[PDB]
RNA sequence: AUAUACCGCCAUCUUCAGCAAACCCUGAUGAAGGCUACAAAGUAAGCGCAAGUACCCACGUAAAGACGUUAGGUCAAGGUGUAGCCC
RNA sequence: GAUUAACCCAAGUCAAUAGAAGCCGGCGUAAAGAGUGUUUUAGAUCACCCCCUCCCCAAUAAAGCUAAAACUCACCUGAGUUGUAAAAAACUCCAGUUGACACAAAAUAGACUACGAAAGUGGCUUUAACAUAUCUGAACACACAAUAGCUAAGACCCAAACUGGGAUUAGAUACCCCACUAUGCUUAGCCCUAAACCUCAACAGUUAAAUCAACAAAACUGCUCGCCAGAACACUACGAGCCACAGCUUAAAACUCAAA
């Protein structure tokens, strides 16, 4: 039995997002790239790089918001921009996002010498796809 | 199969459509009132709408076949019909004005009756009973007798027995040979009939 | 006329020795058994026969045992078409007695009660 | 006839297999006999259009060159 | 060291169609059992099959394929519980 | 096991031993209705009232009888007969038809359900003949009791332990094939056993109540006799009785286990 990326079934009471209620057989079929550049097309260069920078920054988010990530991280690069999308919980003082973001900010650009903005989306709570 | 079951086959006959209206029955008007409204599948590059298609020479070709190489069977194929047609012209000219009249020169016509001489009218077959398999006698269908034939020549030509020989001289000798009741296709006939009435007594075993 | 119940099975008030001794009640189940699948006769096994018994007498010439090898050969296709014809007739319009699917279907309606309600 | 799943969405409810057909048996009794009117409207609100698409050939157009 | 502590990723039946919470009923309220369509106690969310999607179609091929089975495979991908080594 | 803490009792604590504490329950399948019938001393209330299955069908003993099928012999004929999943061995004074021809066994009827205490009893005829005007009543009294078996004398178609031969098998002291004996039969005596089980005691009564663990063949009442009390040891040992001498009947204990 196939394992990969599998929420598998309970007794009814685990709630999953819709990303993770999706198995990996269904990328491009019903749901899209948690990251978004060009580096795996077709005569492009740079994919081994981008990847690195990606694993990294998501750990980063994971620790630098602890607790406050309600799904996982969309990146996107644009020219040498690089915009992180993030979903968050209003658990957390607005004071403390503001500062997490102006110093997570300033810390990456540096890190990886370009602008680099962190967009956040606020829920009241965990949006539930399904019960499995 | 890439056809879904709706396709039906395609049928090649010029003379089945030129067929006037009026001798049509019922049941003949209702079959291409219906055509006409089903899939019909394309036509295989193998049969064609020619006056010199034989349906049981081109089967032959492709149990002569090795590895797809049809134009390689279609070779030897035709160098047969040449080779059997040159030796009856060769054993026409040496013949006298009575003899000729017996002598055939067609080679689709010795082809045909030369398989027709080797098919087997009956053959073994295993069948169960009391736990035990036993070789019973049973009539064999069309389509098996004409298999078998056809399976028995191009088994003989390619027997190693013969040394160097070609086989469009292989396999035109074996067809005169059977063409006259003769030759090693025949003789695997008469086997298979031997064999098939020694088991004679476990004939009823048979239940159809 | 079924024969008699009365006093053949070993039971309280019964005097006598029982008369018989069933290993399985005497009581009607709601269903009947599947008809078993049959071992027909072989065909045409007769002029099977003669035309094997001229081969013995020409050495194994088909040309002089036409009549006999045709005999068999239209023995042979008439037994084919009436094996194919057996199926369509006898398989499915079930002539004279029900088939057990049917017949337990009616038997499902009116079901034996060995109990109260 | 429509099928279990459209007869399931005009009744809005949900429906056997055995359901379907005891239904459909009932209207195919009801087309053998003298319906009139009044009776054809019903049934047909239950019979769906399956186009046949034409088995016919295309012809192409016959151009003319210089 | 231990795959017989495990995560992770899988083999296998599967070239399967079943799994099942929450209830209801039967058996004197025992382990247990629960169907008959001219129907007689079963109702069932969800999961799988199916449907959809990819490839050249509605075909085919991919992909998919639950719960469980073999303490099946991997501590040597990486991580890691327990135990052990630290000139 | 040490250690810490806790629990119980307490000038005691509690290891070993012993005692106290036990028949109105059961007997189709868990242990138990002991093969059958009769009676005694007695017991019971089912005995008077108050009543409906006498005779016949396959009880038993004796004598006689024989239809079908065997065996044997004879004539004629054939050269093989037997054996089967398939062979071998065996026979070849063998086989087939026809005729003559049992101290053996009793198609069909019987889809009947009778007789007898049980065991048993199903070809035909005849003689004799199937206890009891309350019930119960015995390992041992009294009389019986399938098959096998013993003693003695006969019969012998067929079957057949054992034995011999053939085959199979790793082996085959078996299963398969052939041959033949004790034995199955008669007579006269023994022996006294059975899953002798319809595993359901006899007699009288009931179908309502609680119908009833399960299964089996619905659940009960009165009365009587018999029998039973974890498993195994044990259809055994010992004693006693017996026409039984490798037998039968009656029938324990020690050691062992925490189940059966
Ligand atoms: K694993
Ligand atoms: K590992
Ligand atoms: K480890
Ligand atoms: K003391
Ligand atoms: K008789
Ligand atoms: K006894
Ligand atoms: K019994
Ligand atoms: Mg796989
Ligand atoms: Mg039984
Ligand atoms: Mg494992
Ligand atoms: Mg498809
Ligand atoms: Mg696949
Ligand atoms: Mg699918
Ligand atoms: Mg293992
Ligand atoms: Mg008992
Ligand atoms: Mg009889
Ligand atoms: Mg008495
Ligand atoms: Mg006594
Ligand atoms: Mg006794
Ligand atoms: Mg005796
Ligand atoms: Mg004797
Ligand atoms: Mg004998
Ligand atoms: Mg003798
Ligand atoms: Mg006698
Ligand atoms: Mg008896
Ligand atoms: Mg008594
Ligand atoms: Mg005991
Ligand atoms: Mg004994
Ligand atoms: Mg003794
Ligand atoms: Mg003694």
């Amino acid at each position: 039995k196939n394992r990969a990326a599998r929420v598998r079934v309970s007794k009814g009471d685990k709630p999953v997002t819709y990303e993770e209620a999706h198995a990996p057989h269904y990328i491009a079929h019903r749901k899209g790239w948690l990251s978004l550049h060009t580096g795996n097309l077709d005569g492009e260069d740079h994919a081994a790089e981008r990847t690195v920078e990606d694993v990294f920054l998501r750990k980063f988010m994971w620790g630098t918001f602890p607790g406050c990530l309600a799904d996982q991280l969309v990146l996107k690069r644009r020219g040498n921009q690089l915009e992180i999308c993030a979903v968050v919980l209003r658990q957390l003082s607005p004071h403390k996002y503001y500062f997490l973001v102006g110093y997570s900010e300033t810390l990456l650009s540096y890190f990886y010498k370009c602008p680099v903005r962190l967009h956040l989306q606020t829920v009241p709570s965990k949006v539930v796809y399904k019960y499995l | 199969s890439r056809y879904s079951p709706e396709f039906k086959d395609p049928l090649i006959d010029k003379e089945y459509y030129r067929k006037p209206v009026e001798e049509l029955t019922e049941e003949e008007k209702y079959v291409r009132e219906l055509k006409k409204t089903q899939l019909i599948k394309a036509a295989p590059a193998g049969k064609t709408s020619s006056v010199f298609e034989d349906p049981v020479i081109s089967k032959f070709t492709n149990m002569m076949m090795i590895g797809g190489n049809k134009v390689l069977a279609r070779s030897l194929m035709i160098q047969t019909l040449e080779a059997v047609k040159r030796k009856q012209f060769e054993k026409y000219h040496a013949a006298s004005a009575e003899e000729q009249a017996t002598i055939e020169r067609n080679p689709y016509t010795i082809f045909h009756q030369a398989l027709k001489n080797c098919e087997p009218m009956i053959g073994l077959v295993p069948i169960l009973k009391g736990g035990r398999f036993y070789q019973v006698p049973v009539p064999l269908p069309d389509r098996r007798r004409r298999f078998l034939a056809m399976k028995w020549m191009i088994t003989e030509c390619r027997d190693k027995k013969h040394q160097r020989t070609l086989m469009p001289e292989k396999l035109s000798h074996k067809l005169l040979e059977a063409f006259h009741n003769q030759g090693p296709v025949i003789k695997r006939k008469h086997d298979l009939h031997k064999m098939a009435e020694a088991n004679r007594a476990l004939a009823h075993y048979r239940w159809w | 006329a079924t024969p008699s119940l009365r006093g053949r099975l070993a039971r309280f008030g019964n005097p006598r020795k029982p008369v018989l001794k069933p290993n399985k009640p005497l009581i009607l189940a709601n269903r009947v058994g599947e008809r078993r699948r049959e071992k027909g006769e072989a065909t045409c096994i007769t002029e099977m026969s003669v035309m094997m018994a001229c081969w013995k007498q020409n050495e194994f010439r088909d040309d002089a045992c036409r009549k006999e090898i045709q005999g068999f050969l239209d023995c042979a296709a008439r037994a084919q078409e009436a094996r194919k014809m057996r199926s369509i007739q006898e398989t499915l319009g079930e002539s004279g007695s029900l088939l057990p699917n049917k017949l337990n279907k009616l038997l499902q309606r009116f079901p034996n009660k060995p109990y109260l309600s | 006839w429509l099928i279990k799943e459209e007869l399931e969405e005009m009744l809005v409810e949900k429906l056997s297999d055995l359901d379907y057909m005891q239904f459909i048996r009932l209207l195919e009794k009801l087309l053998t006999s003298q319906c009139g009117a009044a009776e054809e409207e019903f049934v047909q609100r239950f019979r769906r259009s399956v186009t046949l698409e034409s088995k016919k050939q295309l012809i192409e157009p016959v151009q003319y060159d210089e």
